[PDB]
């Protein structure tokens, strides 16, 4: 919605001239990291956010989606004032989130996790290589760019194209947690951009993606009912913690 | 163009009534110190606490209002009254209090029966099974009611798709989109619910080996999912069904799928 | 297309008037290539960026769109060179190796995809030869329309037009020229970067006279485009390979 945009009046607020631990916007120092060290995820903690109001917070914890599409827009804008340029680096910043509890596990889930970002935690399984995306389309004309997707594609040309590198990793729980009697189900995970290779199999990871279903996706044949597949798209990774 | 109208449901009707008035009404035995007042109102009430959307009667409570009479046609014919006794359930509500998900749970049948025992007279209907889990699956959405349309281009029609296909919206549409066209496949629009299947397997001790006991599929739709546990004896909700895995249907390949919409640790 | 005779006449301009002082290193690459029947040329990109930098603005923009322009554009000089009129002279393979700047494999994530991108390691083992086309006839099922399709590079469908249809169109093997094609899959050097993982290894295509031009185990390095290819296994999930124009192997090796 256009009142929406009125929010972002409000964030930007947030982005820079916030304040702790006596002066010294720490954001405004995330955004002077990256910055020099142009990795393009910026990060903001979810407890300051969560500190000014908990107006916002609560989107969080209900429409993710389209928000972080305004918001990090605007952080590419605050990175902007701040550096007059990186027109020529990446053109987008995607916000990574820090803790958000919630802090479900994995075995405890349900509907109401949908479209709405949730925390996870267990060890990594093995993870598939590297596969470019095919993300943004554009070509020489010659229609115009057609974003697609995640996931779906629905509904060929090419010419100069934005790649993101996809990865997807299976996300297994923690055998030290696990309940007795209980099986130690597992997740789908997608990783996105700088979040790939983070990951190593074996170790216990912290990962902040929101939960998504599309499309049956593939079953029809052995469940008896329309029954939609399970996958968390990442946001952020972190060691254990 | 106007739908003219709706038939007839006849005695379904009266088992709403019946239902409604026996859910309202006692349904109380003890006198003094109770156990008395309402059950069921209060059972509604205390419920309004956590709003997990689900309730629990007894059967036992059921049969003895009409002395059993009442609880045949919630018996044999059950799955017919599945919509009557849903919708009904919110007329309730609706007058006694304040997103709507509403998953009925009988228990407490009158004789356990186990998995050979199982006949194709007692589809559609209430029956308890007792026997270990194997295999448990991962918690995934079914997909409920939805809104699959437009659907050309512009109709966004919810309703329906209740049934397992989930084939197909779009059908008689809009008014009116004439689709045919795509699906198509909106899923925000689409409440979601549970589940996970078990494969429930009789237990050890009954079966005369060389027996080969044999298993067969109880998936648990409601908010009794999770409850089940792996090398473990379990009493559900029966609910009998078929799934599709004999005749055609000319201008079907079908087994026994369990369904229980209610779970305990008994055993 | 004038602007295609516009690039070609750049780089026909580039072979006739290039000079190192003061023999023409390349036109007389070509001449020693056609005679002991090699059909290849190497350029030396240092010496193109200081003729012009901006056709190789342009060839690091879009380089699988533009380098079969310069293969074209080369070939009709040598039908200027090796014979005189007034057969058959296939279009040569250009082969070019430089310094730039070294791009370690595990460094290889998009964003440089179709850039022209030189890294440096180890062949695991070299795939069985296969041919792909290069010229080929086709005739139609029904019209019978001979229409000679010359397919270029770098996947490319057949034309449907002269019921009829769908696709009616036959390959003739009798016409057809065809060249030849590899398969490298190189294996990142042990030194760097393993860390505690098994190194990645990219699938590459070597073709024409590059071809079987190095054992598998031998060190390499290889320039090539950076591009990708769909081969089902969703969604969507394209898997990366690096073309190889030119390789070259280190030192010396023979």
């Amino acid at each position: 919605p256009n009142v929406s945009r009125t929010i972002a009046r409000e964030l930007k607020s947030f982005l820079l001239e916030y304040t702790d631990e006596t002066g010294r916007s720490v954001y405004g120092a995330r955004i002077r990291t990256l910055g020099e060290m142009n990795s393009e995820s910026l990060e903001v903690n979810y407890r300051h956010l969560a500190e000014s109001k908990a107006i916002l917070a609560l989107f969080l914890a209900k429409c993710p989606e389209e928000m972080l599409k305004i918001f990090d827009l605007v952080a590419m804008e605050a990175t902007e004032l701040h550096y007059p340029d990186y027109a020529r680096i990446h053109s987008e910043i995607h916000v990574r989130i820090s803790d958000f509890p919630t802090i479900y596990s994995l075995r405890e889930l349900r509907e109401s996790n949908l479209s709405s970002l949730v925390r996870v935690t267990g060890v990594v399984t093995r993870r598939t290589g590297v596969f470019p995306q095919l993300k943004y389309v554009k070509f020489n004309c010659l229609l115009g760019p057609f974003f697609q997707d995640s996931n779906e594609e629905i509904r060929v040309n090419g010419e100069k194209t934005v790649y993101r590198n996809y990865q997807r990793v299976t996300l297994q729980e923690a055998p030290g947690t696990v309940p007795p009697g209980r099986l130690p189900r597992h997740r789908e995970v997608i990783l996105l951009a700088d979040l790939v290779d983070v990951s190593k199999p074996g170790e216990e990871v912290e990962v902040t993606g929101i939960y998504k279903n599309n499309y049956d996706g593939n079953l029809n044949a052995k469940n008896g009912f329309p029954v939609f597949a399970t996958i968390i798209e990442a946001n952020s990774i972190k060691r254990r913690e | 163009l106007n739908h003219v109208k709706k038939v007839d449901d006849v005695t379904g009707e009266k088992v709403r009534e019946a239902f409604e008035q026996f859910l309202e009404d006692f349904s109380v035995q003890s006198t003094d110190t109770g156990e008395v007042e309402k059950v069921y109102r209060a059972q509604i009430e205390f419920m309004k606490i956590y709003d997990l959307n689900t309730i629990y009667i007894d059967y036992q409570h059921l049969s003895m209002r009409e002395n059993g009479a009442l609880a045949m046609a919630i018996s044999e014919q059950y799955y017919r009254f599945l919509p009557f006794l849903q919708k009904g359930l919110r007329r309730v509500v609706r007058k006694y209090a304040p997103e709507r998900v509403f998953q009925i749970s009988f228990f407490n049948l009158p004789t356990v029966h186990r998995i050979r025992d199982i006949r194709s007279e007692k589809i559609g209907s209430l029956l308890s099974i007792s026997g270990t889990v194997t295999r448990t699956s991962e918690v995934r959405p079914e997909l409920y009611k939805a809104s699959f349309t437009c659907d050309m281009c512009r109709a966004i029609v919810d309703n329906v798709e209740q049934s397992f296909k989930y084939t197909e919206p779009t059908f008689c549409p809009n008014p009116s989109c004439e689709n045919r066209a795509f699906w198509t496949l909106n899923v925000t629009r689409s409440r979601f619910l549970d589940w996970q299947k078990v494969r429930i397997q009789e237990n050890a001790n009954e079966i005369p080996t060389g027996s080969m006991p044999r298993t067969l599929d109880v998936i648990l739709r409601g908010d009794s999912v999770e409850r089940a546990k792996p090398g473990d004896r379990c009493k559900f909700t029966g609910v009998e069904i078929v799934v599709p895995d004999k005749p055609s249907s000319t201008l079907l390949t079908y087994k026994i799928s369990f369904l229980a919409c209610h779970v305990i640790s008994i055993g | 297309d004038d602007d295609n005779t516009e690039i070609i006449k750049s780089f026909k301009n580039f072979i006739l008037e290039f000079r190192l002082d003061s023999q023409f290193i390349y036109r007389d690459q070509l001449r020693n290539n056609i005679l002991v029947k090699n059909y290849s040329l190497t350029v030396n990109m240092e010496h193109l960026i200081g003729y012009n930098e901006d056709i190789y603005k342009k060839l690091s923009d879009e380089p699988s769109d533009i380098i079969p322009l310069f293969e074209t554009a080369i070939t009709q000089v040598a039908k200027r060179i090796s014979i005189l009129s007034r057969n058959s002279l296939p279009t040569f393979q250009l082969i070019l190796n430089s310094n730039a700047n070294q791009i370690p494999l595990r460094d290889l994530d998009s964003e440089h995809v179709s850039k022209i991108v030189r890294l440096s390691g180890i062949i695991i083992s070299t795939s069985v030869l296969s041919s792909r086309a290069t010229y080929l006839s086709i005739m139609c099922r029904n019209c019978r329309h001979t229409t000679s399709i010359t397919i270029n590079n770098f996947t490319v469908s057949l034309p449907r037009s002269c019921n009829c249809g769908p696709d009616p169109y036959i390959i003739i093997h009798e016409s057809s020229k065809f060249i030849d094609q590899q398969f490298l899959k190189l294996q990142e050097i042990p030194e760097l970067v393993p860390v505690g993982e098994m190194p990645r290894n990219l699938t590459m295509t070597c073709d024409r006279y590059l071809t079987n031009k190095v054992i598998p185990g031998t060190r390499v390095t290889i320039v090539g485009i950076y591009s990708i290819y769909n081969s089902k296994n969703g969604v969507a999930i394209r898997t990366p390979y690096i073309k190889i124009l030119g390789i070259q192997s280190d030192v010396e090796t023979s």
